[PDB]
């Protein structure tokens, strides 16, 4: 296309690989935003992660996915054209931190969360870095996955990919403990820990480091044995030091949820990340036969 | 097991079958290519397999490197001191798709010779970034093998090796494999494999989930136990060469079985 259609509003963002404008176009009313990734032409090239995000949000046509409109590009920049979503959910519970956010709201967005991720990990992509900052809200009462920065398409089995992967707080524990493999669940657990801190407002495993974050969720999930977990103490990053905490509560964890709320919660915090629910079998679960769309 | 992502395996599949379709270059590109020849891209596909194995690069990168590399020549007139560099590129762009340490660009440039500079490296990145419009997660033989092997009970070593091995001894010879989809490729070069090493055939559980049978799998088959047969006089031996190795147990050492038994 051509930036010559484009009229820049205001800087919505930046990153490791550019800044983020919303834009007008001039010509069709439309607004957008525009990723600019500046290209490292006497060095690296188009990045390996622009790379994955652009061909990877080119096969992902849901409409709880972010759509890639267009990728416009010169000789020295690529600039991404994305629709313009109003914010992200980090930024709307933030706002939303004295006037709480209403359950069938809560409801709605996961299960929303959950209808484009079973598209992801239904087309053989991980997106690795679920988390309020990358979920983005419209004023209709929609939600999507958005940054597929990090995400990568899977084999089937799935092999050794980037350990370095999801956000500290929202990082399943099979990447914690260090396995070799790791799969769908592991946005599954995000899901979850973004599930809770929907309700509570506050980020349910909040570690300011690794072994930090393990405790986190052992304290309040049970430390894990062989018999919830087979597997786990043969962990690489295992430590039978461990201290034994008894499982919390659900209904002291979110005291606002119902019983089918802590239950779908419970399947997708599982240990286990064969025994953790998928986001296909998420959507038939009976916190949601009641599900609306309402606006925020 | 979620790392064999029980409920997605069969979504998957059905999805890679309708990409590989979309991701499937011009069966007949060469002819249409008036200073390149299938032997040419015999000598660069098996450059491409030594670039593989020097810097210990995934089988699945070389396979979306040749998916690259096909696609863009049967879209773009080449010349053969051209050849090359479209082949370093893709060999560039599919490292950065799918390895988790890629190497850098000045390791491309090395190995070219110093052939190109870097700078051509980098514009041909873009150009084939450009022609391929960025469809870049393109399904494999090697994606489609490895959901085959679940089906082995149990899996074995050797199977897994040389229907690996006869799955890029296809990527060389653009005649006739062009005209395979890689998940018949993938099947044939697992039937026969399989064949090889234990006796049996196709299982009737992929069957089901293929569609392929035998019968539908015989063209294929044909080529491929030929290829199989005359794989040591080929002018290209890199691929026999990798699969002598004991991290593929051997299997290019492996004698071929005289006849398939229909
Ligand atoms: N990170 S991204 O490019 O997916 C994106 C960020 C913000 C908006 I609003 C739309 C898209
Ligand atoms: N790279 S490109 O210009 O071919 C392209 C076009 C449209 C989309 I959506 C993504 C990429």
């Amino acid at each position: 296309g051509s930036m010559e259609n484009f009229q820049k509003v205001e800087k919505i963002g930046e990153g490791t690989y550019g800044v983020v404008y919303k834009a007008r176009n001039k010509l069709t009313g439309e607004v957008v935003a525009l990723k600019k990734i500046r290209l490292d032409t006497e060095t690296e090239g188009v990045p390996s992660t622009a790379i994955r995000e652009i061909s990877l949000l080119k096969e992902l046509n849901h409409p709880n996915i972010v759509k890639l409109l267009d990728v416009i590009h010169t000789e020295n920049k690529l600039y991404l054209v994305f629709e313009f979503l109003h914010q992200d959910l980090k930024k709307f519970m933030d706002a939303s931190a004295l006037t709480g956010i209403p359950l069938p709201l809560i409801k709605s967005y996961l299960f929303q969360l959950l209808q484009g991720l079973a598209f992801c990990h239904s087309h053989r992509v991980l997106h690795r870095d679920l988390k309020p900052q990358n979920l983005l809200i419209n004023t209709e009462g929609a939600i999507k996955l958005a940054d597929f920065g990090l995400a990568r398409a899977f084999g089937v089995p799935v092999r050794t990919y980037t350990h370095e992967v999801v956000t500290l707080w929202y990082r399943a524990p099979e990447i914690l403990l260090g396995c070799k493999y790791y799969s769908t669940a592991v946005d599954i657990w995000s899901l979850g820990c973004i599930f809770a801190e929907m309700v509570t407002r506050r980020a349910l495993f909040p570690g300011d480091s690794e072994i930090d974050q393990l405790f986190r969720i052992f304290r309040t999930l049970g430390t894990p044995d062989e018999v919830v977990w087979p597997g786990v103490t043969s962990m690489p990053d295992y430590k039978p030091s461990f201290p034994k905490w008894a499982r919390q509560d659900f209904s002291k964890v979110v005291p606002p949820l119902d019983e089918d709320g802590r239950s779908l919660l419970s399947q997708m915090l599982h240990y286990d990340p064969n025994k953790r629910i998928s986001a296909k079998a998420a959507l038939a679960h009976p916190f949601f036969q009641d599900v609306t769309k309402p606006v925020p | 097991g979620v790392n064999e992502v029980p409920d997605y395996h069969e979504d998957i599949h059905t999805y890679l079958r309708e990409m590989e379709v979309k991701c499937k270059p011009k069966v007949g590109y060469m002819k249409k290519q008036p200073d390149i020849t299938n032997s040419m891209r015999a000598i660069l596909v098996d450059w491409l397999v030594e670039v593989g194995e020097e810097y210990k690069l995934q089988n699945e990168t070389l396979h979306l490197a040749v998916n690259y590399i096909d696609r863009f020549l049967s879209s773009m007139s080449v010349l053969r001191g051209k050849l090359q560099l479209v082949g370093t590129a893709a060999m560039l762009l599919a490292s950065k798709f799918e390895e988790i340490y890629p190497p850098e660009v000045a390791e491309f440039v090395y190995i070219t010779d110093d052939t190109y500079t870097k700078k051509q490296v980098l514009r041909m990145e873009h150009l084939v970034l450009k022609v391929l419009a960025f469809d870049l997660a393109a399904p494999t033989i090697n994606q489609f093998l490895t959901q085959y092997f679940l089906h082995q009970q149990p899996a074995n070593c050797k199977v897994e090796s040389l229907a690996m091995f006869l799955g890029e001894l296809s990527l060389i010879d653009a005649d006739p494999y062009l005209k395979y989809l890689p998940s018949v490729i993938a099947a044939a070069a697992f039937h026969l494999a399989l064949y090889t090493v234990t006796g049996q055939s196709w299982p009737e559980s992929l069957v089901q989930k293929t569609g392929y049978t035998l019968e539908t799998l015989k063209p294929c088959l044909l080529d491929l136990h030929q290829t199989y047969l005359r794989a040591p006089q080929h002018a290209q031996q890199s691929i026999r060469e990798k699969y002598k190795n004991s991290k593929y147990h051997g299997v290019s050492l492996l004698n071929p079985p005289e006849t398939l038994n229909v």
